[PDB]
């Protein structure tokens, strides 16, 4: 019901306030954020409620409120590799992963959740995902605010995968089960996956390529072998890379 | 799609003078913009892209600022090698786009041409036609009126002209005109000759020869 | 170094079909999109398609988004522009171009090939004939002889003009051709050297026109 997992992070509500007013004050945004309204928001979606019984329509005043003008030509989504792809935005600065969006840099490693009949936030433990429930205020917020963010790419989307693990491409992964299915065909046209060290022929690849293909997009795909060379030349492209981007 | 405005359509300079070159975006791409340099007969050449960055291996003479819409190209000692049209190219989004280009042509001292004729070929009478060539070589500016008599008679409409583009090294133009002539009407006539006037001639020069 | 070469391309009728190709070299072709740019006589650069580095991803401009198809062979190192129901207005010199960008979208172009031109055209091959441009013997400004070769009735552009099979460049003046009231381009190629050099060396000027097949070389004797 709400064990067999961490207790909401110390500080939570402290915490989001100071990320929201935080971001705000690096981002003069689309519309001013009241950051009050947004936390109310956030707590009014999980707060005296069953945390295993959390819909993605308790969220939503939330993700209104949290609406961003983000260019849609520019989101790099990613599965279980998440350093490289955000030091890739770090100098890439014209490119978007979802952790860069004020929702994702609100909630971004923290736990939370409530009790049905009081309002306080339980801080010993929270619903686990395998163990209790999947339905639970962690869980859903995130495969909310992760359909959102696919539904809003544009153009071309990029994605970035870990080649080192087993299974390059999971079905069963956020990117799998939400992103790739909710990327609106008549606002994507490609989906070029990155693959991170000849792997395209990974048979997980060809399965996204499948899953992609029969929506209506395009797949695109490409091997990274030096990674660290690749991103020094996103740094400075006027040095040796040219010549330099073949399997070492 | 992006409309890319470049003014002003020409630009004649001097060299070591200031190149300013303008390309005006319809809506904002913001730094997806491009700056190439073709020479005649040549593949475009990356000289600024995202609107600040030089390529590998362009001379630092070249630069790029602005964003939003208003984007300048700067080249500050022009050469008369630098005579190319200079094109800016926007990434924002799709279509790219490219600007109509500016066409930078070099200043030079007047020169007058080079005045030479050509008699048709006896190779080229078994064909049944004749051509007369007068070449004008190596002059500026390119203002410069050729007059084709024969028989002391100004012919009309059976003469073509070409001219090359501005020379990269000397700042020069070259023309020719061609008179096409039935055999049988070539044959009728014995002086043929072309007239030359340019703003470089003390008098119209004539270069000519009797046919035979 | 990079290098971008085209092939196929000339003369295609109205409604026709043409397939150009652009092999590279210098650069890891698989990790890099292309595109095609086209050039109509006497204008600008337009985008034509692109394509990303493992070939799934494409797009078209408008003007062509019905009859272009962009495609790659990446074990051959060779892109392809399929381009079908050719109308008059395609008519343009061809550039493949490389994507500085490292990953698929939209490009800018550090690298591009020579071009090649497609004519669409319902007129047929011709080759040229070659005459000579003898020197003169009554003028010849000062120490300055003029000579040269007439390159006449041809179609479609382009033709090629070398001296001395490229030896003799300084001085060499290759007109662009002008078209006749017959459908048929025409140009002459001159170039002056000192008059007192006419009895000691040999010119000759060599004509290739790939469309006919036809490679003359004329002697220009004075």
């Amino acid at each position: 019901q709400q064990w067999s997992g961490p207790g909401t992070t110390k500080r939570f509500p402290e915490t989001v306030l100071a990320r929201c007013v935080k971001y705000t004050e690096i981002h003069p945004e689309m519309r001013h954020v009241d950051c009050q309204s947004v936390w109310d928001a956030f707590k009014g979606a999980f707060i005296s409620k069953h945390p295993c019984d959390i819909t993605e329509e308790d969220y939503q005043p939330l993700m209104k409120l949290g609406t961003q003008t983000v260019p849609c030509n520019k989101i790099l989504l990613w599965s279980r590799i998440k350093d490289l792809a955000h030091q890739f935005t770090q100098v890439q600065r014209d490119m978007f992963t979802l952790e860069d969006t004020l929702l994702g840099y609100l909630a971004d490693d923290l736990t939370w959740c409530g009790e049905f009949a009081t309002s306080k936030i339980n801080y010993q433990s929270c619903p686990d995902w395998r163990k209790d429930c999947s339905n639970n205020p962690v869980s859903v917020f995130w495969k909310t605010v992760s359909r959102r963010f696919a539904e809003a790419a544009c153009d071309v989307v990029h994605v970035m995968l870990d080649g080192s693990r087993s299974k390059i491409f999971d079905k069963d992964s956020t990117f799998g089960s939400v992103e790739v299915h909710n990327l609106q065909p008549e606002k994507v046209q490609t989906l070029e996956a990155w693959v991170i060290h000849d792997l395209c022929q990974d048979p997980t690849i060809k399965e996204l390529e499948s899953i992609i293909s029969k929506r209506n997009i395009q797949f695109s795909c490409k091997n990274i072998y030096r990674p660290d060379k690749f991103l020094q030349c996103v740094k400075n492209p006027e040095d040796s890379s040219c010549t330099s981007e073949i399997g070492t | 799609e992006i409309v890319l405005t470049q003014s002003p359509a020409t630009l004649s300079l001097s060299p070591g003078e200031r190149a300013t070159l303008s390309c005006r975006a319809s809506q904002s791409v913001s730094s997806y913009l491009a700056w190439y340099q073709q020479k005649p007969g040549q593949a475009p050449r990356l000289l600024i892209y995202d609107a600040s960055n030089r390529a590998t291996g362009i001379p630092a003479r070249f630069s790029g600022s602005g964003s939003g819409t208003d984007f300048t190209l700067t080249i500050s000692s022009l050469e008369p090698e630098d005579f190319a049209v200079y094109y800016c190219q926007q990434r924002s989004n799709w279509p790219p786009t490219f600007g109509q280009g500016t066409k930078v042509e070099i200043k030079r001292t007047v020169a007058a041409p080079s005045v030479f004729i050509f008699p048709p070929s006896d190779e080229q009478l078994k064909s049944g036609t004749a051509s007369v060539v007068c070449l004008l070589n190596n002059f500026y500016p390119r203002e410069a009126k050729v007059q084709w008599k024969v028989d002391n008679a100004l012919q009309s409409g059976n003469s073509q002209e070409s001219v090359t583009e501005q020379d990269s090294k000397d700042s020069t133009y070259s023309l020719s005109s061609t008179l096409t002539l039935s055999k049988a009407d070539y044959e009728k006539h014995k002086v043929y000759a072309c007239e030359v006037t340019h703003q470089g001639l003390s008098s119209p020069v004539t270069k000519s020869f009797n046919r035979g | 170094e990079v290098q971008l070469l085209e092939s196929g391309g000339g003369l295609v009728q109205p409604g026709g079909s043409l397939r150009l190709s652009c092999a590279v070299s210098g650069f890891t072709f698989n990790s890099f999109a292309m595109s095609w740019v086209r050039q109509a006589p006497g204008k600008g650069l337009e985008w034509v398609s692109a394509i990303s580095g493992s070939g799934g991803g494409t797009y078209y401009a408008d003007s062509v988004k019905g009859r272009f198809t962009i495609s790659r062979d990446n074990s051959k190192n060779t892109l392809y522009l399929q381009m079908n129901s050719l109308r008059a207005e395609d008519t343009a010199v061809y550039f493949c171009a490389k994507d500085k960008i490292l990953w698929f979208g939209e490009p800018v172009f550090d690298y591009w090939g020579q071009g090649t031109l497609v004519t669409v055209s319902s007129a047929s091959t011709k080759g040229p004939s070659v005459f000579p441009l003898a020197p003169s013997s009554k003028s010849t400004s000062g120490g300055t002889a003029a000579l040269g070769c007439l390159v006449k009735d041809y179609f479609p552009e382009p033709v090629t003009v070398s001296w001395n099979s490229g030896a003799l460049t300084s001085g060499v003046h290759t007109f662009p051709a002008v078209l006749q009231s017959s459908g048929l381009y025409s140009l002459s190629s001159v170039v002056t050297v000192p008059s007192s050099s006419l009895g000691t060396q040999t010119y000759i000027c060599n004509v290739n026109h790939k469309p006919s097949n036809t490679k003359v070389d004329k002697k220009v004797e004075p």
